[PDB]
């Protein structure tokens, strides 16, 4: 109806509309946003040992805190 | 105001680790991997006290912790370590990915002959408790108390005495 | 090619803004304002000097004096030196060159300031790891803590977009 | 590493420009010979022209505006 | 009439761009982070005149640590000195990576 | 100050080649003005847009991809608003 | 060694624009059946060398023109941005490395347009000045819209640097990721240059043609470095340097191939064309190639 | 004009001075008063006569270089102690360009060569809301910068602003001309009790909002620039003659009447500070400023003039202008004498 | 001090008074407003790079479009009163007398 | 200005005379300076000289109303010796408002020149005298 007329203006619209409502559907944001803050830029900075804590681990060779193994596998 | 208290040239004199810039970043995960444990140390000494010329004895520390990995490293395999930071330097600005294959030749010296698996992603991370010697100061900033606090007026209002108190229209 | 080149590229753009400020045609003038804006832009970049003076270069000395030699052209015509004119240039540069010695071989020469007269090199950071040439980042800040600012900069603009239409017959 | 070379570094500098500076200026009245000019006894980062001052030219234009336009 | 619907509505769309030591993106300092912090504690709740008047020593060496006025006056002087002594040509100096 | 040799090479060896190629051989329109605080408001608010690649890089995400859509947006308002109000025709 | 390299990349214009002057005649004569020029010389190279030095030797038509020194500061200003325009584009290893070079490139094509303005004010009178006014227009219409391309083609890589660029066009071309924002953006680079199909209908010619050939020369290398190049090895850089002459000259055949037969436009189908056709569909794949790496969980690495 | 349009730039003049009331940044405020210049402009020029465009042209040169000279002030002050916070300037100079250049966007004896001669070539409704804005607006900043400004500042601009507002008015017979000088004369006044109790200042702001937009509407409800004219409104309507009267003799500020309440109260809390000779001087002017209120009195309401015919005609035709909010802002303006403890409203 | 502040505000001055006295044209007049515009970036831009003062670096880019687009509303006023007359002279504005 | 008019109070009243009118001359010259420099933005006196010639007039005539001023006030202090009275600056007003009647050659102007120039300058006597604050407390 519209598509004989001005259609660079149709295909304008519909491909504004998928880039306005597409990036709600995602299963990817959530990785956008992992992998987006796990780089760091600046110094991790140490913390004083003792206010009874039981986790944080010293060697950055033990696995109790945190670590990214999504990383490797895709 | 007052005079500076500057230390002495003296103390100021401990051998550098005179390596290149280049090698020093190609062996760099080992590095922070067996060595850079007491540091930590050192670098929490500087967060907490912001003061070089306060916390200059753990840089000795660490300066000779360098020193001794960089002997270690020296006198044992790798010399095939010699080719994989030539192969790393003159890539312009060094990616990892340029000399890669002479980085497992070395990972596999260095597994095979002395041990220390390679640093994982993301393992140079991960904020980190360390423990000392000496204890946490007081007011690491220099400074006086706070001067005079303001008395609040508080509690339920009596009403206004005589309305407006203006010229006229009272009440 | 020595070490007061900023202050050097201060005395150019000094010479440039009395060149335009003597009232020439104004053809001249814009041609002033590009050698003031570029040599300006010579010194923002010798302060270091990532974006912000190759930003001044794409829009006022890349869309802006295009567009008031645009309106030189279709408006007016300065159809074919004047006394008024090169005198206020020789009283500028009079006023230049005496800020200039007065200064240069003293402490200083005072609107309401103490100037320190001196090259400035100083100040500076001390080779700290920037990583990312502070204002780069800064300017990336712009957008995910500008919430505010950008509305209200974009509306305006709009609305410019709108006045301009009707004060040029709308519609 | 580096943090502690920059240290040593720049107390080595401070040092020998406190030193300099017990050394030229023992004729002039006044000059109290090492006091800051803050109040606040702490650590503060010099301004970069008492670290790389009277040096005459070749490090402090490497140093200062060497990197700026550096390439 | 300095309104608060700032403080009513209670987001806050100016407050991170008004002063030095906020969130920068990535976190660095500026140059006179500590002086700050110790000349806004000092004047956080303070009848802004014995604000003026009380919290005036730290607040000449935040302009000091800002402008470093007299700093460089220092400077100029021990330059000035050393330009007068070294025209009366004692001691060509060794400040210059010599002996 | 190397670039600035680069174009002082530039400046002079242009100069050269003029003053050879010149030492030895011897009323208006409205529709004008629109189109130039066009591309003026428009060239500003692609000032606005520009620092987008600087800013991918944040723990913020979704106010930023809200915002750059709604500049780009507010753009497109203004190109379609002077487009339906016959702003540059003929 | 560094005004060595200034002279290793600022004299062989010259030699590079004439042959070029060669190169586009002898195409469009085989576009035609047409040889020539053959008969000067072995193939006609001397000729351009001849007609080059014959226009130095031409006697120029003595003013009656209008201040006299901003006549000369135009194409003075033209051809100094067409030689220091070609410093951080990478052949392998470039004259600069710069952390931004693109909006540098920008800036410097709208001083281009700065140059068109003053020799069209500073030639003659008032029908050389309407003319020249709708030739300032119809450039100044478009770096909105090839800047606009530019920051969506590298959103995808992240920095500016664009030594970054040419590490992350290894995979994949770049012109398979976006071939309608890069076609546009070749349209917009025949705008920036200024030929057929974008229409024209004075002194130095020479240096008037000099400024138009390298920024034709320019932008192609620029399209060249900007969508495509193969994989870059160090310590042998010269296979970089082949293929990117090879595919720069295949692009710039093209360009004047794509000159050589088309009609000119009228000039408020021009501008008619320009907005009411390219600058929606820009708009519309800027916000999508905002909207999309936040879909691929894919930012670039911006270092 | 579009309806929609005009609510939009309506929208968006409302939306600058809420942002130069609102924000602590100083940025903001710069973009406040710009966003009110960008606005205000197309507000002008809603006909098409030179007179707009000349007129439009000297407030745009005038405001634009009043904006610029705010921006100089705020990077002074961050070239002395820096941070964007609206407080206490660092500076007597920044503090000095400062009140130049708000008083050259507000309106002031030594930069007051605008006002009359912007208000003489526009429509009312234009006229109108140029004044009340831009009389509104940079009120609230000084009122925020209050406390670091040098007082011969403040008070050499109020008692100059008092005395030319004064002065000019005497021979203009324009209407517009005549309400300009009485807005500059008013501004002086709530410039001049900054430094002392600002309350007095905001609701003399108030109350000149509101005299202001009596006046205007009741120019509205006839097309009138001339006295003769306002002879002719005589002849065709009474009401209007006596609400004249009354609204023009409340700018007088005579006791019974509403417009006393703002001189009075600046009496009352200027003398609590002992300086004495300037009140006396500045009720003096206050005086001076009533003879053209009351020669346009006396054109109006207290004599007779002779009227041309077709009045004869306009008679059988209503007065069907609409009028925006005329009768509740006319006893506001005239009746509001025994509510004086209605100061304590503000703050 | 950083004595380029010297130099940079006395420009400024010379801008204002440029701006200020103007006898032929008002485009040389909105031309030196354009010059006193790029002051006031020029002096901003080098105070933030000079005290690291990054997170509001907003400043320079800001002021800068801002400005432009009051530069723009100047010339659609500029092109109205070369409509209206003949030229667009200071003189030829002796209607609309104080 | 500042300095002038605080060095001017500053002299005793008293006779530490031609110091006084010496400051009130150039009392006289700084306010015909500002009152010419008004007026030669405000005319276009076409010419140059012209405006030289105008500015020079405004000039001298005011600094000879200063000066006159400043006199008869030295001379009413060594005559009737009082340093309190403002008769004597009544009569320095009037002496003034004559003068300038005189530079305008007229009869009324310098009439009320001298009522009003006497009423002020006894008005100036008299709170410095008893002390009334320049413009402002400016506290509470
Ligand atoms: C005539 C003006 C009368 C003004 C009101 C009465 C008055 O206070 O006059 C004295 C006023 C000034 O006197 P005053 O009111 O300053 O009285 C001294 C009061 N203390 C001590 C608190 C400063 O006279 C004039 O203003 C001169 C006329
Ligand atoms: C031109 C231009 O933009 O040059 C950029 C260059 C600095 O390079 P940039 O990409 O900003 O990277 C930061 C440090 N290399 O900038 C510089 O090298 C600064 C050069 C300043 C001197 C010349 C000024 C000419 C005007």
């Amino acid at each position: 109806n519209v598509w004989a007329k001005e259609p660079v203006l149709v295909a304008s619209f519909a491909i504004a509309g998928l880039a306005v409502i597409l990036p709600t559907l995602s299963p990817y944001t959530k990785y956008s946003l992992m992998i987006n803050r796990a780089t760091p830029y600046n110094y991790p900075v140490p913390l004083r040992d003792d206010g009874n804590m039981p986790d944080v681990p010293s060697h950055p060779q033990d696995p109790q805190g945190p670590s990214l193994e999504w990383l490797k596998r895709l | 105001p007052g005079i500076v208290e500057l230390p002495s040239l003296e103390d100021l004199k401990v051998q550098e680790v005179k390596v290149s810039s280049s090698v020093l970043k190609a062996a760099a995960h080992h590095y922070g991997a067996q060595c850079d444990k007491p540091n930590k140390e050192f670098m929490l000494c500087r967060w907490e006290e912001k003061d070089p010329r306060r916390c200059l004895e753990e840089g000795k520390l660490v300066n000779q912790c360098a020193l001794e990995f960089f002997r270690q490293i020296k006198r044992h395999c790798a010399e095939p370590f010699t080719e994989y930071w030539t192969c790393i330097d003159y890539s312009g600005l060094q990616l990892f990915r340029r000399c890669r294959k002479e980085q497992a030749q070395f990972d596999k010296c260095v597994l095979d002959k002395l041990g220390w698996v390679r640093p994982d992603l993301g393992e140079l991370s991960k904020v980190t408790k360390v423990k000392t010697d000496r204890p946490l100061p007081e007011n690491p900033y220099h400074s006086r108390a706070r001067p005079e606090p303001n008395p609040e007026v508080e509690g339920d209002l009596k009403p206004a005495r005589h309305g407006s108190r203006l010229f006229f229209w009272t009440m | 090619m020595m070490t007061y080149i900023v202050f050097i590229l201060s005395i150019i753009f000094v010479m440039g803004f009395v060149g335009f400020s003597s009232k020439p045609s104004p053809i001249y003038g814009g041609l002033g304002l590009i050698v003031s804006g570029g040599v300006g832009c010579g010194i923002v970049l010798n302060f270091g000097g990532s974006f912000l003076g190759l930003m001044v270069f794409l829009i006022y000395l890349g869309g802006m004096m295009v567009v008031f030699g645009y309106t030189t052209a279709m408006a007016t015509e300065q159809y074919p030196s004047n006394k008024v004119v090169l005198g206020t240039f020789i009283t500028g540069l009079l006023m230049e060159f005496l800020m200039v010695y007065y200064v240069l071989k003293d402490k200083e020469v005072e609107i309401v300031f103490k100037f320190n007269g001196m090259g400035d090199w100083v100040i500076y950071d001390t080779g700290d790891s920037g990583f990312f040439s502070e204002e780069a980042m800064g300017i990336a800040a712009l957008y995910s803590y500008g919430t505010w600012l950008v509305i209200v900069t974009g509306w305006s603009l709009l609305i410019g977009v709108v006045v301009i239409m009707e004060i040029t017959r709308g519609n | 590493l580096l943090q502690a070379e920059k240290d040593r570094r720049v107390l080595q500098m401070l040092r020998e420009n406190l030193e300099e500076e017990a050394t030229i200026m023992k004729d002039v009245p006044g000059w109290k010979v090492g006091e800051s000019v803050f109040h606040t006894t702490r650590w503060v980062t010099p301004m970069m022209g008492e670290l790389y001052g009277l040096r005459t030219g070749e490090e402090i234009l490497s140093s200062t505006y060497g990197f700026i336009w550096y390439t | 009439p300095f309104f608060d619907v700032q403080k009513k509505l209670g987001v806050d769309l100016d407050h991170w761009m008004t002063i030095q030591s906020a969130e920068q993106p990535h976190r660095i300092p500026a140059r006179c982070h500590a002086f700050e912090k110790e000349w806004i504690e000092c004047a956080h709740g303070i009848g802004s005149i014995r604000a003026e008047k009380e919290c005036k020593i730290e607040f000449e060496d935040f302009r000091e640590c800002l402008l470093r006025q007299k700093t460089m006056k220092r400077l100029n002087a021990i330059k000035r000195q050393r330009d007068k002594l070294i025209k009366e040509g004692k001691y060509t100096p060794p400040p210059h990576h010599s002996g | 100050m190397n670039l600035m040799i680069t174009l002082l090479t530039n400046f002079t060896l242009a100069t050269l080649l003029v003053t050879i190629a010149f030492w030895l051989p011897q009323p208006f329109s409205m529709k004008f003005f629109l189109v130039a605080i066009t591309f003026l408001l428009f060239d500003l608010e692609i000032a606005l847009l520009l620092p987008l690649p600087w800013a991918s890089q944040t723990t913020n995400l979704n106010t930023m991809l809200t915002m750059a859509l709604l500049l780009i947006f507010l753009l497109a308002v203004s190109l379609a608003y002077e487009w339906t109000q016959k702003g540059l025709e003929w | 060694m560094f005004m060595i390299n200034v002279l290793t990349l600022i004299i062989p214009i010259l030699l590079a624009v004439a042959f070029l002057t060669l190169v586009e005649r002898k195409v469009l004569g085989y576009m035609q059946f047409r040889k020539g020029p053959n008969v000067v010389g072995p193939y006609g190279l001397l000729q351009p060398i001849a007609d080059a030095i014959k226009l130095f030797i031409k006697e120029p038509l003595r003013p009656a023109t209008s201040s006299i020194s901003m006549f000369i500061l135009a194409p003075i200003l033209a051809l100094t941005l067409a030689l220091t325009m070609w410093i951080p584009l990478p052949m392998p290893y470039p004259l600069i490395n710069m952390n931004l070079g693109v909006l540098f490139m920008l800036a410097m094509s709208s001083l281009a347009v700065y140059s068109i303005l003053w020799s069209g004010w500073a030639s003659n009178s008032k029908y050389a000045l309407i003319g020249a006014l709708r030739a300032v227009a119809q450039t100044i219409s478009y770096e909105v819209t090839l800047a606009i391309i530019l920051l969506s083609v590298l959103l995808m890589n992240g920095s500016f640097t664009l030594s970054t660029l040419i590490i992350t066009q290894e995979q994949v071309w770049l012109i398979f990721p976006a071939w309608p924002l890069a076609m546009m953006w070749f349209i917009s680079t025949l705008a920036e240059t200024n030929r057929a199909p974008f229409d024209l209908t004075a002194g130095p010619f020479a240096l008037f043609f000099m400024a138009e050939y390298a920024n034709i020369i320019m932008m192609n290398i620029f399209t060249t470095t900007l969508f495509l190049g193969a994989f870059h090895n160090p310590y042998m850089p010269e296979l970089y340097t082949i293929n990117f002459t090879i595919k720069s000259l295949l692009l710039s055949i093209t360009f004047l191939w794509i000159r050589a037969s088309y009609p000119r436009f009228r000039y408020d189908q021009l501008m008619h064309l320009l907005w009411k056709n390219f600058l929606p569909l820009t708009l519309a794949l800027c916000m999508w190639h905002v909207s999309l790496p936040i879909l691929l969980s894919s930012i670039p690495p911006q270092t | 004009m579009n309806p929609i349009i005009l609510i939009i730039i309506l929208m968006t003049v409302m939306l600058g001075t809420i942002i130069v009331m609102i924000s602590t940044h100083w940025l903001l405020i710069w973009i406040g008063f710009e966003m009110n210049m960008l606005a205000i402009i197309p507000i002008m020029m809603k006909k098409h006569n030179p007179r707009a465009t000349e007129a439009s042209t000297k407030y745009f040169l005038t405001q634009s270089t009043a904006s610029m000279l705010l921006m100089m002030a705020i990077i002074i002050n961050l070239m002395f102690s820096g941070q964007w916070t609206v407080m206490k300037l660092f500076n007597p100079m920044a503090s000095m360009l400062m009140t130049m250049a708000l008083a050259m966007k507000l309106g002031m004896a030594p930069f007051h060569f605008w006002v009359p001669e912007v208000t003489q070539g526009i429509p009312l409704s234009s006229g109108l809301i140029l004044l009340t804005w831009q009389k509104l607006a940079p009120m609230s900043v000084l009122y925020q910068i209050l406390p670091s400004i040098n007082l011969d500042l403040i008070l050499t601009l109020s008692i100059l602003s008092i005395t030319i507002g004064g002065w000019g008015g005497l021979n203009q017979t324009q209407l517009r001309k005549i309400m300009a000088y009485s807005s500059i004369a008013h501004m002086g006044w709530m410039t001049a009790v900054l430094l002392y109790n600002p309350t007095m200042t905001l609701l003399n702001l108030i109350i000149y909002i509101i005299m202001t937009s009596t006046m205007f509407t009741l120019f509205m409800a006839n097309s009138t620039t001339t006295t003769l004219s306002l002879s002719h409104t005589w002849n065709k309507a009474p009401i209007m003659t006596i609400l004249v009267l009354i609204t023009l003799l409340s700018m007088g500020g005579l006791p019974p009447l509403s417009g006393f309440m703002p001189k009075w109260m600046i009496i009352q809390e200027m003398t609590k500070n002992d300086s004495i000779i300037l009140p006396t001087l500045m009720a003096i002017t206050a005086l001076l400023n009533l003879y053209f209120y009351m020669r346009l009195t006396y054109s109006t309401a207290l004599t007779m003039f002779p009227s041309t015919n077709n009045m004869k005609m306009k008679w059988q035709f209503p007065t069907t202008k609409r009028m925006t909010l005329l009768p509740t802002m006319t006893v506001l303006s005239t009746m509001l004498l025994p509510l004086t403890p209605i100061l304590s409203i503000l703050e | 001090m950083s004595l380029v502040y010297m130099n940079i505000m006395m420009a400024f001055t010379v801008s204002l008074t440029g701006l200020l006295m103007y006898r032929s044209h008002l485009m040389s007049s909105l031309l030196c407003l354009e010059g006193m515009m790029l002051s006031l970036f020029i002096l901003a831009t080098l105070m933030i790079l000079n005290s690291h003062f990054t997170l509001a670096s907003m400043m320079p880019i800001i002021l800068l479009v801002f400005a432009a687009c009051e530069a723009a509303l100047g010339l659609s006023l500029l092109v109205m009163v070369s409509n209206t007359y003949g030229t667009d002279y200071v003189q030829n504005l002796n209607l609309l007398q104080c | 200005a500042k300095t002038l008019l605080h060095q001017y109070w500053d002299i005793p009243e008293g006779t530490e005379c031609h110091r006084k009118t010496y400051a009130a001359t150039s009392i006289g010259g700084a306010s015909g300076l500002v009152v010419s420099a008004y007026s030669v933005a405000l005319k276009t006196p076409t010419s140059f000289l012209e405006g030289v010639a105008r500015t020079g007039r405004y000039t001298f005539t005011a600094a000879a109303i200063g000066a006159i001023f400043g006199l008869t006030s030295c001379i009413s202090a060594q005559v009737r010796e009082k340093p309190d009275d403002p008769l004597n600056y009544l009569i320095g007003g009037c002496a003034g408002g004559l003068t300038l009647g005189a530079r305008t050659r007229s009869y009324g102007i310098g009439a009320a020149a001298c009522a009003y120039m006497g009423l002020t300058a006894a008005l100036v006597k008299m709170g410095q005298l008893e002390g009334w604050k320049v413009f402002a407390e400016p506290k509470v």
